[PDB]
This record gives structure tokens, C-alpha cells and sequence, in this order.
């Protein structure tokens, strides 16, 4: 049948969903005070940055 | 500018697109105009420029809703991003480029001090009818954009007299005016000054520019004191 | 204690759905509502078929092949007249509204198809229907009292579900706009007092 | 303007129903125009000179409370800017004499040019500010107890009070600040009664800092007594 | 203010019915809160009436115009139980007041702002009354045509032509076939003109002045920069 | 002294229907007048009817069910030619210009219903009031001999009052706009001389 509507769906869910998910998580964290992370920015963190030349050849061809 | 542009309007398009091959939901998508897409990048096309043929237009409530919004958003950032970036790209400069070496015509660089006064006797005994058949064009190089009245003079005077912006004391300016292939430059020098010493140190500072970059040429100077008249001597070309 | 940009610009995302949960909720108003709530004025009667004929003028059709194909055949005309119960009056009978917009004077189009003999079969066929099933088992009909005093539907142009949606989705796009805001202001409020707790 | 317009528009002012009016004939430049759309309802600008009785009738100078004058700290002669504050004050008590002016004066001989013009009352209210005079005085005066010029620079000027709680000089500093200065007639239980005693009833029972006195009978106005002693009884006035 | 969004909320929903009808207490609860509403604007320019230091100038200040094309109205529409879709497009107008309810809900704190909602609702506010006017000549025909020449516009067919129009967009599709629309659209075509050469252009270049030196310094990691400050120029 | 601003915006107010007085009346009289003395140039003739009769070419008219309905029926013609009294010839009547504009060919465009024996049934209903009140009683008709040489109206496209609310209204505009400013002056110059009774 006309299943139009679930790929709407799933974009806004994924959306407003993930998007409470990191206010939320931006509240536990400030509300749980009330009462290998480290490299893991650095593997492609450095990467994404437009002065690695990778990381550029990966903008172009994104 | 070009790819916010390209960007937003096929954007747009892609957005009423998308309303028109739907329908008015209230009208259960009865309603729905066959557009292709380019058809409707056509339509945005003849609508943002004000054009507006009516062969092609939005038959649908949602379709005539949203080309309001976008007509008004169109007209939003064309009057408030755009015309104060585009006219950081409209600025030029009268007076630059250089001289066209036109063959058989011997052209004579002017240079020093230019105005209307100092320049007017020059140019009408330059140019004077009796001079009879002279192929020389008087080029004029001075830092000081001409006035209106220096305007109106040079606009006397076609193939005739060019301005130029830029100093003597700069050896590109000096190729600009063709220096090495004038046949002569006149250097011209206020009258009226408050040093009369001060200003024939800046003719003979500009006779020293000229004969450094070419020496084999023609140099015809005013001096306002007799006295510094041997500094000319004391250069050696 | 500032605002920060991915703060403030939350802020200016659930400010934006908050104003457009309102336009959302006062476009339908009166573009989806003013058609449904007409088209919900027209009460369920039971009323009797009094009279199936037909009248011999063709009505001309528009099938398709389906690759943009504009062929018109033609189909004959069959007026159902039938006997209200509220209003008792001689009145046809019609599939929809779209069905009585285009062509009033008929009381079922047929899907236009190619040959005429095609669309020729699909009336009587409906026709044999209506000339079985003759006053026997009175039918909900649908008429209105106001707008046409002589025609009578057999459905709705929507649902009841048509009242749903368009108070529904604004007001949902209303709360969530809501929800930015406030969940927006309270984490900022437990990030910048329970900082202070040295 | 800046000084001004944060000591009177300060918060801690409070509510007052004062708009301040600027009248000056040079038009405000682009951090006066920030500085004036910073005020809505509380500053406007008008342009206009007060050597004209037109810009003072469109500035209502004859309804308004009071008028400002400032003068320029830095000018090439302080004597020439005073005579246009003096000629500023005799326009506006030209205009309508029934009026307050509190202005700024460069130098200290200039002030007597005031006392001269009949209209200006000192008893009216009307007050000339001495700038050379007050900050050399409160520097003399510092001269001779080092601290006094922010001591009397805090009593007038409104201050923001700030709670500090960690144990700073900060914390005992605030402690004054809040602190204002304000006149007012005694009670009439101090009729015939010494300064000291006075001044021991009011900071003992009711934690009052009494200074100073009027003190007039049939002699010279009221002179201002700086902690009189035993010898002056306080009148009733 | 609220109230006056209220009714013409009131005439957007009756701008979708014929020219009048008969009723006698409800049909879509029509006139059932309209004669609350402008029971409510006639005691509001009633005790503002008495506040006139000048009786002549509060007569002819268009605050109480909008009041008063309106009200008289309702009251014979009540008095014949009827209702008549005249010139109640006229509420819109009172849209020029939004800057300054805005302003005293704390939301507007900026001199640009509150020249830019006051651009923007005296915008809307022309466009609705002169969309609602006409509408109400299309609606009806040319007179000495007997009322035979009629349009059948919508009033938001109406706002989308008087939207294709100002921006000199005219797409051809709507346009007003009648004698007197098309004098009212000659009048409005040159009145757009005119309130946008000399209303705005020179109150939209008051909201374009940028300086292209400010901001700050982008501290991209990595890149150690170095501040210059002291007397700069071309040969320093 | 001086014109108050409650004066001043009576004068503008005042000079704006002084204008607009004259301007609606010159609007009128070439777009209200011109097509009334058109209409009152047909003088009434006292004429008789010469023959009534029928075509059998249908003309297909136009029915609504009232929410916008387009269903088109049909109507037989009847051309009913008059004997004039003035111009002597042999005509046709029509009930109006709206009758004659759209279709001259018929005498009476009945009001169109749905079913064509509905429609067919007004036309011999106006037919029979013609087929048996035959040169008796000879009528009231306007014709023009300049316009159309073949053609009788039964009534006017106006009345006698067309004359007079163009005529009227915009002079009533402009006396009102006149008392604004007469009365505005006159009151001012009772409070400008009166007050300096002293
Ligand atoms: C369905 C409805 C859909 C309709 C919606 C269509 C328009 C939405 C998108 C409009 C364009 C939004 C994007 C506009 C935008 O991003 O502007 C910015 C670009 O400048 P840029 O980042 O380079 O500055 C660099 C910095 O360094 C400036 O100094
Ligand atoms: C804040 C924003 C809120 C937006 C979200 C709310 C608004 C968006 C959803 C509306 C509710 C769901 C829509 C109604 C769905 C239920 C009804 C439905 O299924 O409609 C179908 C047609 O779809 C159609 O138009 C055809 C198009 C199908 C969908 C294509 C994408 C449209 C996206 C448009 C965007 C079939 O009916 P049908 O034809 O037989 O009747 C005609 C027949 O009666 C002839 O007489
Ligand atoms: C919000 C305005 C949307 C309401 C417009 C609306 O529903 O009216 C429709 C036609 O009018 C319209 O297409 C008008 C569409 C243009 C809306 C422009 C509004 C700009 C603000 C009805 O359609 P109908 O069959 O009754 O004729
Ligand atoms: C039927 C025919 C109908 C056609 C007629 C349609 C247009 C008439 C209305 C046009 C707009 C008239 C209203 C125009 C108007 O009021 O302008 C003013 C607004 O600025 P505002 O008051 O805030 O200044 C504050 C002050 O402090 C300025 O410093
Ligand atoms: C300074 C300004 C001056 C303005 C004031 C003066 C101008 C305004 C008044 C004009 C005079 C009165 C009008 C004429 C009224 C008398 C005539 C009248 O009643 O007209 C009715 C129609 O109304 C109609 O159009 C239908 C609309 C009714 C009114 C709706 C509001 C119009 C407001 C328009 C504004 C019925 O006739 P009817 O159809 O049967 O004939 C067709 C039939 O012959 C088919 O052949
Ligand atoms: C004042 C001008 C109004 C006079 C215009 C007029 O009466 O002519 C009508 C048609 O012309 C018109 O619609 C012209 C309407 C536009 C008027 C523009 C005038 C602007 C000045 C006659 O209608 P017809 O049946 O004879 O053709
Ligand atoms: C803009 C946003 C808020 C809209 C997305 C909300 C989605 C989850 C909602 C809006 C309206 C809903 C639809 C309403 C109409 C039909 C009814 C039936 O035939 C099956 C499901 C279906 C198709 C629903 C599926 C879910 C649905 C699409
Ligand atoms: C990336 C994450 C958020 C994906 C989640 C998106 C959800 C909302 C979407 C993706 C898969 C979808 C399902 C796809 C097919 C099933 C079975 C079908 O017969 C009816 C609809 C139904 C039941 C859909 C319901 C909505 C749905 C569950
Ligand atoms: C059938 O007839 C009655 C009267 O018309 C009607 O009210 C009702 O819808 C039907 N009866 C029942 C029991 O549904
Ligand atoms: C059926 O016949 C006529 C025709 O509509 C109607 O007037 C009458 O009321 C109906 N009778 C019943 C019992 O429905
Ligand atoms: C009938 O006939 C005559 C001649 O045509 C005409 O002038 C008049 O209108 C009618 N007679 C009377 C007395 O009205
Ligand atoms: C009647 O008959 C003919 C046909 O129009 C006409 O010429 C003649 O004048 C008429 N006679 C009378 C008496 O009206």
C-alpha cells in the first residue's frame, strides 16, 4: 500500500528522538551531580578536520 | 553567492515538486498538476527574476501558499543578503591600466604637477590648430585623480590625451605610461608652493626615477629656483 | 551562565516549532475544516430507492493507457432517483461529491475505460444493482437540508478521522516545540547551579 | 553623555519619571547613536542649538524640571568654553526664568560671570559645578587624609551593593559603598541641644552619621558648619 | 488586540460563505460571540471616548475608524438577525498596534526590532484590508452591469493575487475581471509604488548598515597567532 | 490661532470628499451613464404579435445544485417575431439584453433546472401565455432604430432611479464635504474672535 508516510516518520523520529536523547542526556549528567573516550576524538576526530589532506580527499569525495 | 543561489533555488524547486505532483489532502490529492521538475525550475526561475508568463503556475492551495512564502523569501534575501555583497563586487577604478602603444604615434608622458591651470596652456599650445599635423598623444601620470574641471578637459580631447593614476617615482606606473618608448616627458611644476626649494626637489627627484629607469631620453623640466637648477647637471645621465 | 550557540540555537529551533504549531493548527482551521465540517452538516438518513432509469445521453469519459495517454470514450447516463425519509422527496443518488461536482445530471460515473462497450458493461452492471434491490432493505444515505435540496450522497468525502489530524499534528508539533524550550532552560538551570556546589 | 547617563539611569535609582532631552547642534555619531538606542523611553536626541528660542520651545525647556549644561573637560581655552556655558545659562533664564540649571564650570573666576546674571538664583536651586576646583580640592584634601576622594566619591555616586562572601578586602570594602549622602531637618526633641549630643542620639539610638548644620540667624545665609562644637546649640530650622 | 485577531478570525472563516443569509441564533455559532467581541470594542472606544482631550482629534485618529466601520454593523446584524460580509476586513487593520502590544510583553528590546515589526505589520495589515476590499468588489458585480459579473474569489484567492501583484510577479492566472477591480487594481498597483519609493527604502536602509571589520578571532588549534597592533599602514 | 491638528485633519478629511465628490461622479458618468442613455435611447412602441413559434435546435443552458455545481441542461428555442407599431417590421422579442447578448437567436431563456423536461416544460408554460394572447391587447416595447434593427425588448436593463443615485450619492458626498469645511472655518472664527472679548 501507499507506505509514504514511514520514511517521514522515520526521519522526524530520528530526529526529535535523537535530539532528546542529548538534552536528556545533558540533564542526567547535571542531575546526577545535584544528588576510552579520550583517543576516540583523535581516530577520526583529527581526520574530519579540513588541514588533514585524507580528511580533505574524504570531503571531495563525500 | 552563486552556490547559495543555485542551492536555495533548486531547493525550492524540489519542494514545490513535491507539493504539486501530491494534491491539496482536503481536495483527497485530486487536484495534482503533472510538473516535472524542471518544468518547475522553470517556474522558479520565471517567478524569482518577475517575469511571470502564467504557462506554467501553481494550481494547488499548499502550491499557491508556498509560492507566496517564497516569493517573499525570495524578494527577503535579495534585498538584504545579496545587494550589499554584490556591490562589494561593482567598485573600479577610472583611471589604471596602460597606454596603447599605437604605431607611428609618438607619445609624450606629462608628468609633475597637473591641474587645470598648469595643464590648460600646455594642452592648447600642444594642440593648437597651426601645430598643424603632429602625431604625439600627451599621457598624463599624476598620483591626484583629475577634477571635474580637469575632467571636461580631458574629455575635450579623445585620441588626443589620456590620464593615467599613478606616480613617477614607481618604476610599473612608469612602464604603465610606456616611459621607455615616449619620444619625451615634460615634467610640469606648481607655480605657486609654500618651498619653492622643496618642489624642485621633487622635479629633480622624479628626473632622477625617469633617466634611472631609461636614460636615453628627452627630459623637458620646469624649475622654480635657478639655483637648484645644478642638481640636474649633478646627475650623470 | 551565558546562553551558549548549541543552547541558543535550540532555543530558536523550539520557538520555531511553537510558531509553526500555531500556523499549522490556524491554516487547517479554515482549509481542511471549512471543506470537512460542510461535508459533516449532511446527516444519515434511511431512505428507499423510488425510480432507476436511464436517459440515452452519452457523457464522455477520459481513460488512459498510462503513459500519459488522453483518450475519451463515453458512457451512458443512469438517474437513480430515490425517496428521502427525513425530507421525502424525489432526489438522486450519487457516489461522492466528486462524482456529483462533474457530472450531476448522472447518478455513477464508471473508471473510464478504453472501449465503449467496456464502459457500457460497468453501468449496467451497477445498473443490475439497483434494478434487483428496489425499496427492499432501506440504505444510510447521506443529505443536506441547505446546500442541495435535491441530491443525496451514498458516502463521505472523509472520514471521521478527519477531525483527528489537523488538531492533532500542529498540537503535537506544539508540544514537542514546547519540550524543546523547557528541557532547554532546566538542563541550563542544573548546569549552572549545580556547578556552583563547592 | 556616558558618565551621566549611567548615574542617573542606574538600577538603583529606582523609579523616577525623569526623561533626559539632549539638545547640541553637532549630530551624535555611531557610538552616540548605540548609546542612544540603548534608552527608548528615556533618552531622546534632538538637534538644535539653545542660542535659539525655537529649539528651546521645541525642547520644552519651559516645562521641563531642569536643565544640564556640560562642558568639554579638554578644550584649547578653558576661559572661552565657560563664557558658552555663561552664554548657554543666560539664553535658557532668558527664555524662562523660573527654572533650575546645574552647570559645569572649567575655571574657577569664570563662576562669578554667573552671579552677575540676575535670574540665576543659588537659593532657587540653581548650581554651578567648579570641575577644576572640586578635583584639585579633592586631591588637596586627600593631601591631607590619603583615601578621602574615593570615601566622597562613593557617598554621592548611586553604586551597585554586590554580596561578597569570601573573606577579601572586597567584602569590608562593600560594606560603605551603599552608603549615600542626605539632608534632612532634625526633629524637634533637639531644640537647644549640643552638636555632640545630637550627633551621639543619632548614632547611638537610630545608627545616624550626622556632619553637618544649617546654622542662619539675621546674619549672612546659612552657612554649612563641619562638626560644630559644644559651643553651637542646633536650632529648631 | 487579542479580540480584534479574534474577529477576523471571525471574517476569515465567514469570507467562505455566499453575500448574506438568515439565522436566527446559531449556524456555525456565527454571530454568537461576534456580538460578544464587539459589545466589547464598543465599551473599549466608549471609555477611551470620554479620555479625549481633543473630542474632534480622537474622532478622526484611525484607531477608532477600524472601531467603528464594524461595530454599527454587527448591531444591525443583530437587530435583523443576519449577517453581512462588508467592510469587517477592516479589523485587520488594527494589526499596525502588534510592535507595541509586542513591546509590552518584554519580547522587543531593540530599536531595529521595533521598526522592523512596525514595517512588517503596517506590510500586512495594507495587504489584508486592501485584499478584503477587493475581495468584496469581486465578490459583487459591476452595478451597471446588474451584478452579473461576478468573480467568485476566495478571499485567500484574493490574497495570493494582491501578493502575485505587489512583487510585479502577474502570473495572469487570477485578476480581477471586474470594471471597478480593475480601477481598484490600477489605484492599488499605484499606491504599492508609492509607499514602497517613498515609505520603506529609505526605512530598509536604515536595517543594511554592516561594518566589515568586527567580530572576533576564530582560535582554530594548531594555529598560534600572533596579535599586530601599533601603527599600521601599507609600507609598516 | 493657529489651525489645530483636530482642525487640520477636518480640512484634509473635508478636501478628500470634495474630491472624491467630484471624482465618483466623473467616474459614473462614463461608466454608469454611458451604458444607461444607451439603454433609454429604445423608445416604448405599442406593438403586435405577428407569430410564435418553435426550431428544434437545443441550446444548452446551465443548472447548479448551489455548491458549485456546473451540470449543463438543455432548452428547446422559441422565436416569437412581433409586428412594431413605429418601425412597422417584423422582430423578435427578447426579455432583457442579458436575454437578447447571450443568445439572440431565442425570445426566453428560462431559468435552466436539472432534467430537460423541467426546462422543457417552462419553455411551454411561456409559450402557451403567447400561443393564446395573439394580436389582442397590443403591449408596451422598447425598440431601438439605431442599435438593432430587428430587435424588441420587453424591459428595460434599468429603471427611471439609474438617473438619479449617480446624480445623487457624489453630490450628497459633496455637500457633506463642503459642511466639513465650512463648518470648520466658521466654528474656528467663533473661537479665534469671540475669545478676545475682553
Ligand atoms: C519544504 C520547505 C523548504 C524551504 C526551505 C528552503 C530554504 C532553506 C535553506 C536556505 C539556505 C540556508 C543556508 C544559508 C546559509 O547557510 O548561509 C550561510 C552561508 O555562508 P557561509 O557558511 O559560507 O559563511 C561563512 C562564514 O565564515 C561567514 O563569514
Ligand atoms: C506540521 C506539518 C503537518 C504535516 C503532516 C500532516 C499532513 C500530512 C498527512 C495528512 C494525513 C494523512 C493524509 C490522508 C491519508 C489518508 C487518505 C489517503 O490515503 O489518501 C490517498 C491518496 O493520497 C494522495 O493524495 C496521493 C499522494 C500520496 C502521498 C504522496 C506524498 C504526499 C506528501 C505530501 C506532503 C487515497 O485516498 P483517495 O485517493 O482514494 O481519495 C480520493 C477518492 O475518494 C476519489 O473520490
Ligand atoms: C492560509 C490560506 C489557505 C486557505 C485557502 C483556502 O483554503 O481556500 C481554498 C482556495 O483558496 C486558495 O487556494 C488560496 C491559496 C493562496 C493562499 C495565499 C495565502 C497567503 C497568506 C479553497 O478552495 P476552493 O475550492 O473552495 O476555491
Ligand atoms: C476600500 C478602500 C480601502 C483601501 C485603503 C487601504 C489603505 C488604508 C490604510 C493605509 C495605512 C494607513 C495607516 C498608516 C499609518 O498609520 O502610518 C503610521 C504608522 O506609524 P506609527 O504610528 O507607529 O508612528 C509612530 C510615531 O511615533 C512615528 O515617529
Ligand atoms: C461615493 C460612493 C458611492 C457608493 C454608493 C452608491 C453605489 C452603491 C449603491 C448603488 C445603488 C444601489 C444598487 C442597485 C440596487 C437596486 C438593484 C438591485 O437590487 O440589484 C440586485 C442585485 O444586487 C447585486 O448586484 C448582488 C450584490 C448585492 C449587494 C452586495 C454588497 C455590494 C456592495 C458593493 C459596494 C438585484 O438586481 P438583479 O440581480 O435581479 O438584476 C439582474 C437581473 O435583471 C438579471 O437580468
Ligand atoms: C474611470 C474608468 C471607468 C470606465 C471604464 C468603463 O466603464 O468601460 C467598461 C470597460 O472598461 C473597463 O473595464 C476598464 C477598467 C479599467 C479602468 C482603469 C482606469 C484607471 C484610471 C465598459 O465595459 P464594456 O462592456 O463596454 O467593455
Ligand atoms: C509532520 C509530521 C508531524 C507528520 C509525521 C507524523 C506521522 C507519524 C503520522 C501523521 C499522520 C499519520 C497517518 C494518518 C493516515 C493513515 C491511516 C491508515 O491508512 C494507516 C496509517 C496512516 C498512514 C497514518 C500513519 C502515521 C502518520 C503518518
Ligand atoms: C533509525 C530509526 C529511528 C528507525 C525507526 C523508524 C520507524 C519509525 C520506522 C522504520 C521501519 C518502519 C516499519 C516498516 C514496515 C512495518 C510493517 C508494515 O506492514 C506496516 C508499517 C511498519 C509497521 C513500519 C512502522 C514504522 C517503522 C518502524
Ligand atoms: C432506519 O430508519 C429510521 C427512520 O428513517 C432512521 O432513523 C434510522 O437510521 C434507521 N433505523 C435504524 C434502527 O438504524
Ligand atoms: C415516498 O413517496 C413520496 C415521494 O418522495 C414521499 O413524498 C413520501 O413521503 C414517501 N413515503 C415514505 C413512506 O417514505
Ligand atoms: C398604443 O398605440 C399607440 C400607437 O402605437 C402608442 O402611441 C401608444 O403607446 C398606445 N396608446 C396608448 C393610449 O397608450
Ligand atoms: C403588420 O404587418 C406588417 C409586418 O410587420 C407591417 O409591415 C405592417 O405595417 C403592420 N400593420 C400594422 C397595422 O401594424
Amino acid at each position: 500500500q501507499r507506505m509514504w508516510w514511514a520514511f517521514l516518520a522515520s526521519s522526524m523520529v530520528t530526529f526529535f528522538g535523537g535530539l532528546f536523547i542529548i538534552l536528556l542526556w545533558r540533564t542526567l549528567k547535571y542531575l546526577w551531580t545535584v544528588c576510552w573516550m579520550t583517543s576516540v576524538k583523535d581516530w577520526a576526530g583529527v581526520m574530519i578536520s579540513a588541514q588533514t589532506l585524507t580528511g580533505r580527499v574524504l570531503v571531495v569525495l563525500v | 553567492l552563486l552556490s547559495i543561489f543555485i542551492s536555495t533555488w533548486l531547493t525550492a524547486a524540489g519542494f514545490i515538486h513535491l507539493v504539486e505532483n501530491s494534491g491539496d489532502p482536503w481536495e483527497n490529492f485530486q487536484n495534482n498538476q503533472a510538473l516535472t521538475y524542471w518544468e518547475c525550475v522553470y517556474l522558479l526561475m520565471v517567478t524569482m527574476s518577475t517575469v511571470g508568463y502564467g504557462d506554467v503556475y501553481a494550481k494547488t492551495t499548499l502550491g499557491r501558499l508556498f509560492m507566496v512564502f517564497f516569493i517573499l523569501g525570495g524578494l527577503a534575501m535579495f534585498a538584504s543578503y545579496v545587494p550589499e555583497i554584490i556591490e562589494l563586487i561593482g567598485n573600479r577604478k577610472k583611471y589604471g591600466g596602460s597606454y596603447s602603444a599605437v604605431s607611428g604615434r609618438k607619445h609624450i608622458v606629462v608628468c609633475g604637477h597637473i591641474t587645470l591651470e598648469s595643464v590648460s596652456n600646455f594642452l592648447k599650445d600642444f594642440l593648437h590648430k597651426d601645430r598643424d599635423d603632429v602625431n604625439v598623444e600627451i599621457v598624463f601620470l599624476h598620483n591626484i585623480s583629475p577634477n571635474l574641471e580637469l575632467e571636461a578637459l580631458f574629455k575635450r580631447h579623445f585620441t588626443q590625451v589620456e590620464f593615467y593614476q599613478g606616480s613617477v617615482l614607481n618604476p610599473h606606473d612608469l612602464a604603465r605610461v610606456k616611459i621607455e618608448s615616449a619620444d619625451a616627458c615634460l615634467i610640469l611644476a606648481n607655480k605657486y608652493c609654500a618651498d619653492p626649494d622643496a618642489e624642485d626637489a621633487s622635479n629633480i627627484m622624479r628626473v632622477i626615477s625617469i633617466k634611472n629607469y631609461h636614460p636615453k631620453i628627452r627630459i623637458i623640466t620646469q624649475m622654480l629656483q635657478y639655483h637648484n637648477k645644478a642638481h640636474l647637471l649633478n646627475i650623470p645621465s | 551562565y551565558e546562553y551558549t550557540e548549541a543552547e541558543d540555537k535550540s532555543i530558536r529551533l523550539g520557538l520555531f516549532l511553537i510558531i509553526s504549531g500555531v500556523v499549522s493548527l490556524f491554516i487547517f482551521g479554515f482549509c481542511w475544516l471549512s471543506p470537512a465540517l460542510q461535508d459533516l452538516q449532511a446527516t444519515e438518513a434511511n431512505c428507499t430507492v423510488l425510480s432507476v432509469q436511464q436517459i440515452g445521453e452519452v457523457f464522455e469519459c477520459t481513460f488512459t493507457c498510462g503513459a500519459d495517454c488522453r483518450g475519451t470514450s463515453q458512457y451512458p447516463c443512469v438517474q437513480v432517483y430515490v425517496n428521502n425519509s427525513e425530507s421525502n422527496s424525489r432526489a438522486l443518488l450519487h457516489s461522492d461529491e466528486h462524482q456529483l461536482l462533474t457530472n450531476p445530471k448522472c447518478s455513477y460515473i464508471p473508471p473510464c475505460k478504453r472501449e465503449n462497450q467496456k464502459n457500457l458493461e460497468s453501468v449496467m452492471n451497477w445498473q443490475q444493482y439497483w434494478k434487483d434491490e428496489i425499496g427492499s432493505q432501506p440504505f444510510t444515505c447521506y443529505f443536506n437540508q441547505h446546500q442541495r435540496p435535491d441530491d443525496v450522497l451514498l458516502h463521505r468525502t472523509h472520514d471521521e478521522i478527519v477531525l483527528l489530524h489537523c488538531f492533532l499534528w500542529p498540537l503535537v508539533t506544539f508540544v514537542v516545540g514546547v519540550l524543546i524550550v523547557v528541557l532547554t532552560i532546566c538542563a541550563k538551570s542544573l548546569a549552572v547551579k549545580a556547578e556552583a556546589m563547592k | 553623555v556616558s558618565n551621566f547617563l549611567k548615574d542617573f539611569l542606574h538600577k538603583d535609582r529606582d523609579d523616577v519619571n525623569v526623561e533626559i532631552v539632549f539638545l547640541h547642534n553637532i549630530s551624535p555619531n555611531l557610538e552616540l547613536e548605540a548609546l542612544f538606542k540603548r534608552h527608548f523611553t528615556q533618552v531622546e536626541f534632538y538637534q538644535g542649538s539653545v542660542l535659539n528660542p525655537h529649539d528651546l520651545a521645541r525642547v520644552k525647556i519651559e516645562s521641563a524640571d531642569a536643565c544640564l549644561i556640560l562642558a568639554n573637560k579638554y578644550c584649547a581655552d578653558p576661559d572661552a568654553e565657560d563664557a558658552s556655558n555663561i552664554m548657554r545659562v543666560i539664553s535658557i533664564k532668558n527664555y524662562h526664568p523660573k527654572i533650575r540649571i546645574i552647570t559645569q564650570m572649567l575655571q574657577y573666576h569664570n563662576k562669578a560671570h554667573l552671579l552677575n546674571i540676575p535670574s540665576w538664583n543659588w537659593k532657587e536651586g540653581d548650581d554651578a559645578i567648579c570641575l577644576a576646583e572640586l578635583k584639585l580640592g579633592f586631591i588637596a584634601q586627600s593631601c591631607l587624609a590619603q583615601g578621602l576622594s574615593t570615601m566622597l566619591a562613593n557617598l554621592f555616586s548611586m553604586r551597585s551593593f554586590i554580596k561578597i562572601e569570601e573573606d577579601t578586602w572586597q567584602k569590608y570594602y562593600l560594606e560603605g559603598v551603599s552608603n549615600e549622602m542626605y539632608t534632612e531637618y532634625l526633629s524637634s526633641a533637639f531644640v537647644g541641644l549640643s552638636f555632640p549630643t545630637v550627633c551621639e542620639l543619632c548614632f547611638v539610638k537610630l545608627k545616624l552619621l550626622m556632619i553637618a548644620i544649617e546654622y542662619k540667624s539675621a546674619n549672612r545665609e546659612s552657612r554649612i558648619l563641619i562638626n560644630p562644637g559644644n559651643h553651637l546649640k542646633i536650632q529648631e530650622g | 488586540f487579542a479580540l480584534s485577531i479574534g474577529a477576523l478570525v471571525i471574517y476569515f472563516i465567514d469570507s467562505s460563505n455566499p453575500i448574506e443569509s438568515c439565522q436566527n441564533f446559531y449556524k456555525d455559532f456565527t454571530l454568537q460571540i461576534d456580538m460578544a467581541f464587539n459589545v466589547f470594542f464598543l465599551l473599549y472606544f466608549g471609555l477611551r471616548f470620554i479620555a479625549a482631550n481633543d473630542k474632534l482629534w480622537f474622532w478622526l485618529e484611525v484607531n477608532s475608524v477600524v472601531d467603528f466601520f464594524t461595530v454599527p454593523p454587527v448591531f444591525v446584524s443583530v437587530y435583523l438577525n443576519r449577517s453581512w460580509l462588508g467592510l469587517r476586513f477592516l479589523r485587520a487593520l488594527r494589526l499596525i498596534q502588534f510592535s507595541e502590544i509586542l513591546q509590552f510583553l518584554n519580547i522587543l528590546k531593540t530599536s531595529n526590532s521595533i521598526k522592523l515589526v512596525n514595517l512588517l505589520s503596517i506590510f500586512i495589515s495594507t495587504w489584508l484590508t486592501a485584499a478584503g476590499f477587493i475581495h468584496l468588489v469581486e465578490n459583487s458585480g459591476d452595478p451597471w452591469e446588474n451584478f452579473q459579473n461576478n468573480q467568485a474569489l476566495t478571499y485567500w484567492e484574493c490574497v495570493y493575487l494582491l501578493m502575485v501583484t505587489m512583487s510585479t510577479v502577474g502570473y495572469g492566472d487570477v485578476y480581477a475581471k471586474t470594471t471597478l477591480g480593475r480601477l481598484f487594481m490600477v489605484f492599488f498597483i499605484l499606491g504599492g509604488l508609492a509607499m514602497f519609493a517613498s515609505y520603506v527604502p529609505e526605512i530598509i536602509e536604515l536595517i543594511g548598515n554592516r561594518k566589515k571589520y568586527g567580530g572576533s578571532y576564530s582560535a582554530v588549534s594548531g594555529r598560534k597567532h600572533i596579535v599586530v597592533c601599533g601603527h599600521i599602514t601599507l609600507e609598516s
